[PDB]
């Protein structure tokens, strides 16, 4: 995003306008807790491709 | 609980109880046979068409 205006509520611009789409779907890129052979396996790692 | 037993097992904590693992397995054999002089009194009927 582009930042806009004062920086004070810029965190608050992020928290309120995103909260519906942020809290609903799980993020892809937290896969660090996935193990080594739990990476390449097809179960739970449809993000393989 | 079975919801909790994801986060114990998929992450890698041993959940306090351990398993025995049963599979089936199948093997071809090559069986030798034997018999004595007369084991089967055998019979043959008349053909019909």
């Amino acid at each position: 995003a582009a930042p806009a205006g004062p920086g004070a509520d810029m965190q608050q611009r992020f928290l309120n306008a995103w909260r519906q789409r942020l809290a609903h779907g799980r993020v892809r890129w937290v896969a660090e807790c996935q193990m080594t052979a739990e990476q390449f396996m097809q179960p739970d790692n449809a993000n393989l491709a | 609980s079975p919801v909790a037993l994801y986060h114990q097992l998929k992450t890698g904590l041993h959940p306090g109880f351990g398993f025995t693992v049963v599979r089936q397995d199948r093997f071809v054999t090559e069986n030798v046979l034997f018999s004595e002089r007369a084991s089967e009194a055998y019979f043959l009927g008349q053909l019909q068409v």
